[PDB]
């Protein structure tokens, strides 16, 4: 069927305007698509912002505006506020039925861009003498709010076995995730170097241990 | 003013069935559709289908329609949808939403109703002590860990100290890991207060009537 698209993340600052906006990949968006946004913020509470293209939801404040943009369905933001740091998801109709978009990540930095803060905690004794070995890279203290993660093993990347948070906001407003990495304890044992490399901003920080060493 | 209020979370069985309400108000019942939206992770937003409880009409997205009954009580002014033969694909957050042709689209959505779809039974965490292997030169701190691994259903409640030490913490939310959950959190001090001051991760699980207090004690000498 039809795909919609979205920026993935977008950052600006309070008092400035941002743009997001909304694809069709069958063509141009019309007011026949009856774009719709919608804002999510934690905890799942969704408020819808506008529809019908341009019709503003009663009670959403007048700094949000819904237009065409020439062949793309747009969400205008004048005047951006702190509060408004949320994920914006724009749906298209189809004739009968809805269409959404990945949503795009808003930031509105209420403070400067945090780098992530990474430990690395290897299995405790007491879970090996279960047979498995768990890894756990804790990372703290980052903004936006946006990580990848990627793990390796001797040098190498590793897929399988691996499970990452959603990044999740901490009472100072920067964002934490956690990642793992299991093995059975024989494959712990198997291999010497391991290594958490978190990337934000396209800047990667990393923490590593060896079982043999403190290098 | 206009409310959408969703059942509670559900736990199913693969296989089973589950069927979940949507209470309307603030509104005439009659003058308006019913929307519903499925949430996975990274997944986004799926669109299931509408009922006009007026007439009784519902269209759905070819996708769910084999296995999702939406109808509604216009007498009670709620909506329903029903989910049958239940997959792990069908664990997710489901919304209701006010559909309305004059706004063209959906301004109010309810506050979410979660499906787990699972097999396992009622099981205790394991909890292990994070202690650094290895000592920090740059660090004047430290961050312990306590891992919670293995558990069944959510939620654990995570403290330190017994609530006594709450500065310096990251509890993380939980993971599926083998058809069980898991998580870990953070407490970071300074490198004169441990160990020689006692650190205890305390988690409860209702669950299952179980606490464990784990005492993070350094590995052995080195």
């Amino acid at each position: 069927q039809a795909v919609v698209t979205q920026e993935s993340a977008l950052t600006t600052s309070p008092g400035e305007t941002v743009t997001l906006t909304c694809r069709s990949s069958t063509g141009a968006v019309t007011t026949s698509n009856y774009a719709n946004w919608v804002q999510e913020k934690p905890d799942h509470l969704f408020t819808g912002l506008i529809g019908g293209t341009n019709n503003r939801a009663p009670g959403v404040p007048a700094r949000f505006s819904g237009s065409l943009i020439g062949d793309k369905a747009a969400l205008t933001i004048t005047g951006a506020q702190t509060e408004d740091e949320a994920i914006y998801f724009c749906a298209l109709w189809y004739s009968n039925h809805w269409v959404f978009g990945g949503g795009t990540k808003l930031t509105v930095l209420g403070q400067p861009k945090s780098s992530p803060s990474v430990t690395l905690f290897p299995p405790s004794s007491e879970e090996l003498e279960t047979n498995k070995a768990t890894l756990v890279c804790t990372i703290t203290d980052f903004y936006p709010g946006v990580v990848t993660v990627d793990w390796k093993v001797d040098g190498t990347p590793v897929t399988q076995g691996m499970e990452t948070t959603q990044p999740s906001k901490q009472s100072n407003n920067k964002y934490m995730a956690s990642s793992y990495l299991t093995l059975t304890a024989r494959a712990w044992e198997r291999h010497s170097s391991y290594s958490c490399q978190v990337t934000h901003e396209g800047h990667t920080v990393e923490k590593s241990l060896s079982r043999a060493d403190c290098s | 003013q206009v409310q959408l209020q969703q059942s509670a979370a559900e736990l199913a069985r693969p296989g089973a069935s589950v069927k979940m309400s949507c209470k309307a108000s603030g509104y005439t019942f009659t003058r308006y559709t019913m929307h519903w939206i499925k949430q996975r992770p990274g997944q986004g937003l799926e669109w299931i289908g509408y009922i006009n409880p007026s007439s009784g009409y519902t269209e759905y997205n070819q996708k769910f329609r084999d296995k999702t009954t939406l109808t509604a009580d216009k007498s009670s002014s709620t909506a329903y949808m029903q989910l049958s033969s239940l997959t792990s694909e069908d664990s997710a957050v489901y919304y209701c939403a006010r559909g309305d042709y004059r706004y063209g689209g959906t301004a109010y959505w309810g506050q979410g109703t979660l499906v787990t779809v699972s097999a396992a039974k009622t099981t205790a965490p394991s909890v292990y002590p994070l202690a650094p292997v290895c000592g920090d030169t740059t660090g004047s701190s430290v961050t312990l860990g306590c891992l919670v691994k293995g558990y069944f259903p959510e939620p654990v409640t995570l403290t330190w100290n017994s609530g006594s030490l709450s500065s310096g913490v990251h509890t993380f939310p939980a993971v599926l890991q083998s058809d069980l959950y898991t998580l870990s959190s953070s407490v970071t001090v300074t490198s004169s207060t441990w160990p020689s001051q006692s650190i205890t991760c305390n988690v409860a699980h209702p669950a299952s009537s179980t606490k464990v207090d784990k005492k993070i004690d350094p590995a052995g000498p080195s």
